[PDB]
RNA sequence: GCGCGGACAGUAGAGCAGGGGAUCCCCGUGCUUGGCGAGUCCGCGCACCA
RNA sequence: AAUUACCGAAUCUUUGAACGCAAACGGCGCAUGGGAGAAGCUGUGUCAUCCCCGUGCAUGCCAUAUUCUCAGUGUCGAA
RNA sequence: UUACUCUCGCGUUGUUCGGAGCGGGGGCUCAAGAUUGAAAAAUGCAUUGUGAGUUCUGCGUUAAAGCAAAAACCUGGGGU
RNA sequence: AAGAAGACCCUGUUGAGUUUGACUCCAGUCUGGCUCUGUGCGGCGACAUCUGAGGGUAGGGUGGAAGCGCAAGCGCAAAUGAAAUACCACCACUCGGAACGUUGCUUCACUUAUCGAAUGAAGAGACCAAUGGGUUGCGUAGUCUUCGGGCUAUGCACCGUCUAGGUUUGGGAGUCCGUCCCCCUGUGGGUACCCAACCGUGCUGUACUGAACCAACGGGAUCCGGAGUCUUGUUUCGAGACACUGCCAGAUGGGGAGUUUGGCUG
RNA sequence: GAUGCAUCCAAGUGGUGUAUAUCGCAAACUGAUUUCUGCCCAGUGCUCUGAAUGUCAACGUGACGAGAUUCACCGACGCG
RNA sequence: CACGAGUUGUUCGGAAACUGAGCACAACGUUAUAUCGUUUUGUUAGGAAAGUGAAGGAACUGAAAAGGGGCAACAGAGAACCUGGGAUUAUAUUCCAAAAAGAAAUUGCAUGUGGG
RNA sequence: CAGUGUCAAGUUGGCAGGUAUUUGUCUGCCAAAGUUAAAUACAGAGUAGGAAGACCGAUAGCGAACAAGUAGCGUGAGCGA
RNA sequence: AGACCUGAGUGUGGCAGGACUACCCGCCGAACUUAAGCAUAUUACUCAGCGGAGGAAAAGAAAACAACCGUGAUUCUCUCAGUGAGCGGCGAGCGAAGAGGGAACGAACUCGUUGCCGAAUCGGGUCUUACAAGGCCUUGAGUUGUGGCAC
């Protein structure tokens, strides 16, 4: 379903423009909101991707891939023990999965995603800081 | 998950394969000295095992391979649980001469 | 539905297995008026003098609820009102809403004291908004025959 | 405990529906006889353990 | 602005204002343009960025 | 060297994520190692109750059991 | 126990009670106090009678109001 | 005089509280559709295809085909029209049927989704027997076959079975009848039944304060029954594929939010 | 009459009146007794009609078009 | 203000160790977010939350027992001590020393006497 | 990009080629797993060292040149010489 | 009897919660303000709020640009460019990209699939001076597929 925004009795303030309750949807998908709850619930596994694999009218369920990067196997493996170091921890609490990936426009190149590389903001501040050249 | 086998016997079908479905993927793992097995295929016997291994294929095939027209066609379930088929036996005895009167002869 | 027809129960199972929902306050009865053998449904009139059916599983108590005729004697008193209601809940005294003023109720305000907009409100009135007379079918005296309260 | 109870209900689930025939099929087992002889002559031409190897 | 119903029923009859004899009958009286398509007034229910 | 500087060895009270249970309580436990120990016993050892100290003991998750103990009108199957 | 036969009896300041057992005689028991003594004079300071207050306790009307609970402890019913 | 950048009054393209049938909206309510959502029977229709069966005034067309047709009629000629018919061929629009496929609604019978209750998920249903189930059978008749055996009807069988109590059909054997002791009497101890049939449905109690638990007992080598057995399985009951979940859509909506409510002016 | 009425909550197998059950609960108005409480349903509300014989949403259905689309039909509460 | 002192408990109050209006850890659910909700109407949680009386050959094994762990009263429940002192500068039902001024009550373990 | 509905194709293929559609040419590329150094940030961070200033000079410069997040205030969030 | 497969108990070995949070990554998300009023717009995809990591993060090896005589992962700088692009009560305002000069640059690799194999793999004990990228053993895990090789 849509997101209900939580606001107290269904009240909002300010302008019109943001007074929709019930209309508004997540900006996230919902395969990065399973993957985002798997992650907080269990943090000593690290989240490495995710499938969908049933829904219902109410519910989906998507099944998570986690590794344990304490297990010796996962330690010793070239493939797969990039995930133990801890530029990785909680990665898809930083949309940094393929379901991230897909909500933050990363799927595009060029001209369909320049105002969102290497991040929104990321290119929000390279275009909006006012540069002070020394001779100017 | 069944989707790793379901695909199988219509594969073997096409190729021409004789094929036994048998229960306990345990027992076949167990024949293999295994846990479990999805499946197993024989590939050549000894001669002291051909007379055995084509008297297999035949009863197989007469369960499975020459039966094909009817696998492929025979819709299953739709089976009633032990007290809803009591309760219909019941009922029908109970109005098993109602609409006798109804009938002209 | 091991029940004779015209007899007097209370306590009265709205389902099997409810352990008793209706005809419960002092005074209160049913009344059985019949049986249905094919269905296994009893039909009964309930105090409000509405007529229902229920399973003839349901189980009744035989007789009517004592403590009876407590509403006939006049309380006489605003501390008897206090009494009574110490038990129950947090609901007296009652101030009316047109004593109120228009920040809290739809009827407050006024350089006198009135309802400035019908009191009967629609069904689909807004909580906050649905006070009054709600989904009237009818208002005044009632002249002539009580119909029976409550839902067809 | 739940887990029991949702194996039970699970099979009386399966058989209750409509079972196409590509799911139907796999309730067609071999017969037990010819089962058991299958069985051993797998067990004739199972392969070598990790020591035999 | 869009759709409908109506200029009493219609495929020109009916109600009835004025008419002869004893309330009965009889004379009267009555939306446009085109070969069934395109306009005018009443209403209804609906559209509203110069 | 009660000098200074630096740093590899050590120490590091009550807490706090705080994690045996609690808490305006310097409180109360279970298991397990110790210590002290009156009266009786041959000053010595020994020691009930009481007392003191160490260690482990939250929840969840992963792996695992030289292959631990079980449960299921789940699926099989014995000989 | 012809106790209640045509005015029954007992008892409270007080609203009662009795063949579903009043009253009398004789007992059993509980609760409050008495009395005797041990403590205890070895201590304390420089005495044994009545009347008024006093709620420990005893006596087990408002109510559409009927006036907490548990630990702990006690006794029995069964069984050893 | 002090106390306070007049609270009255006006101005400002400053507010806030409140109201409403101001402008613009939002929750809430309601309503439709899709979804959740399965089975089987029927009903009304729609689609495809065969095919009826007729037929502004009257004697619908539209075309080849003016001649053959067994017969022998329709004209290019009689009759009209807002249109003139032949022998082969030629249908307006309605009405009518299957017999198959699909299916849009819908009645009913279901039950596994789901919903509502209850319960410490504490005793469901059957055995009383199918329009039931099965290679973890046996025949028959068709119809297929990969030759091994299937499928569809059809039957026989197996799954598969026991009961309080009520009513009536057969069996003797101990002693109501009486018996077996002790004191004419009194008292004490027991049996006075078993099987089979139809009914019934799991049934030892009934029509102003008791006690009841950790069986005895009887068989087999500690089990067994006493305390029936079974499970295409749902804890039970009531609904039930709608009324419950999500999405989409319309109406309503001062309950609530935001904002506005000109100017000139002795 | 409980799968309810009123109603809290951003949300759930969530929450209150409800440990309840019409002699109950929830929402208004009037303001002890006494004696009374007249006429008006046009308006605005509220309510029902088991015609909703007009009006709409999107969902469907058909037709035209190469297609985007265009048209037609169906379309519920409600309004009338 | 400076210096130096002063608060003594088996029984007093609390806690060990009760329940109340209530709270909310766990569990589960929800939420983009747990820093949210449910959590006593006998009572958590789709919910497998009991870890040991016994025995039987000194600590190892295990029946039956339905509904997890806590907290919340210094005026409710509960709770074995009380007089005298010539005993302080200041504490005292807390201190007093064998004639404990002394008189008690009450726990937990052990030792004897005796039992029927 | 998200929710919901609906949901492909298979290199005779997809995606892109900044005016919607139906055609048929051309060009580039091959989504829906994953890892990766440097050049960039440090707009109220820290650790260990360094270098400076046309800056301020005790009412300035950090609130704080000093036993300063101190003394003091507030039920508290906080305030703060 | 037993099996596997679904789920529990306990032992053993380990990990997560907290802090920091300037910069960085994901969500969530205003209003004052500007428009001389104000609702779209603006402020702003900002503040406040909830999460997460590092020494940087993120990005990154073309389903990229272009339309050329063609370029060739990412990031960053000047410039393109306050734009005869565009968005906008077309008002107030807003607003990039390719190419070009440059910084950096040893920049490239892995899986899955396909097809050839098929336990050659992992963990655990234990030897080698050795919780060896080694030997031996091991049903423990793994055939519901780990590991090798190839364009
Ligand atoms: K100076
Ligand atoms: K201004
Ligand atoms: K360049
Ligand atoms: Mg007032
Ligand atoms: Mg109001
Ligand atoms: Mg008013
Ligand atoms: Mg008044
Ligand atoms: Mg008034
Ligand atoms: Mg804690
Ligand atoms: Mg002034
Ligand atoms: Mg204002
Ligand atoms: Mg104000
Ligand atoms: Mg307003
Ligand atoms: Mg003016
Ligand atoms: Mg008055
Ligand atoms: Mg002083
Ligand atoms: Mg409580
Ligand atoms: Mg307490
Ligand atoms: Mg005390
Ligand atoms: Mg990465
Ligand atoms: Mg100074
Ligand atoms: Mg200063
Ligand atoms: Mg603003
Ligand atoms: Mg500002
Ligand atoms: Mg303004
Ligand atoms: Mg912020
Ligand atoms: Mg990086
Ligand atoms: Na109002
Ligand atoms: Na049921
Ligand atoms: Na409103
Ligand atoms: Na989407
Ligand atoms: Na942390
Ligand atoms: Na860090």
């Amino acid at each position: 379903g849509g997101r209900k925004r939580p606001v107290h009795k269904g009240i909002t303030y300010g302008k019109p423009k943001t007074s929709g309750v019930l209309g508004m949807k997540l900006n996230k998908n919902n395969q990065a909101v399973a993957e985002q709850r798997l992650g907080k619930r269990f943090g000593n596994l690290r989240v490495l991707n995710s499938y969908w694999v049933n829904m219902d009218s109410t519910f989906k369920w998507y099944e998570v891939i986690a590794v344990d990067p304490m297990c010796k196997t996962i330690r010793r493996d070239p493939r797969i023990n990039w995930i133990v170091n801890s530029v990785h921890k909680h990665r898809e609490q930083r949309g940094l999965t393929s379901a991230g990936r897909k909500h933050r426009g990363l799927r595009h190149k060029g001209h369909k995603a320049s105002k969102l590389r290497p991040s929104y903001r990321a290119a929000w501040r390279r275009n909006n800081r006012i540069v002070f050249l020394r001779k100017r | 998950p069944v989707e790793l086998v379901l695909w199988m016997p219509n594969l073997c079908r096409a190729n021409k394969i004789p094929y036994a479905i048998v229960k306990d993927m345990a027992r076949l793992g167990d024949a293999i000295g295994r846990k479990t097995a999805t499946c197993v295929a024989l590939t050549d016997v000894n001669a002291e095992d051909e007379a055995t291994l084509k008297n297999l294929i035949r009863s197989v095939n007469a369960r499975f391979l020459s039966r094909s027209d009817v696998i492929r066609r025979q819709w299953g379930g739709l089976q009633l649980s032990l007290r809803s088929r009591a309760e219909l036996r019941k009922k029908h005895a109970r109005n098993a001469g109602v609409d006798a009167a109804a009938i002209i002869q | 539905g091991q029940i004779t027809e015209g007899c007097i129960v209370c306590n009265v199972e709205a389902k099997p297995g409810d352990r008793g929902t209706l005809a419960r306050a002092s005074g209160d009865y049913c009344i059985i008026i019949s049986h249905n053998h094919e269905t296994g449904r009893t039909r009964l009139k309930l105090p409000s003098g509405q007529k229902k059916s229920v399973p003839s599983t349901s189980r009744a108590m035989i007789g009517i609820i004592s403590g009876g005729g407590r509403i006939e004697k006049p309380v006489l008193k605003a501390g008897n009102s206090f009494y009574r209601f110490r038990g129950k809940r947090n609901c007296w005294p009652k101030v009316r809403g047109v004593a109120r003023n228009p920040v809290e109720h739809p009827h407050g305000g006024g350089n006198h004291q009135h309802i400035g907009h019908p009191s009967t409100v629609s069904r689909h009135s807004p909580p906050g908004q649905k006070v009054g007379l709600i989904a009237a079918r009818r208002t005044g005296r009632i002249r002539g025959g009580k119909a029976v309260k409550g839902a067809w | 405990p739940t887990f029991v109870t949702m194996q039970r209900k699970k099979r009386v689930l399966q058989r209750r529906l409509k079972v196409p025939p590509a799911l139907n099929q796999f309730t067609k087992v071999l017969d037990r006889a010819s089962r058991n002889e299958a069985l051993k002559l797998i067990k004739k031409y199972a392969p070598e353990t990790r020591k035999a190897r």
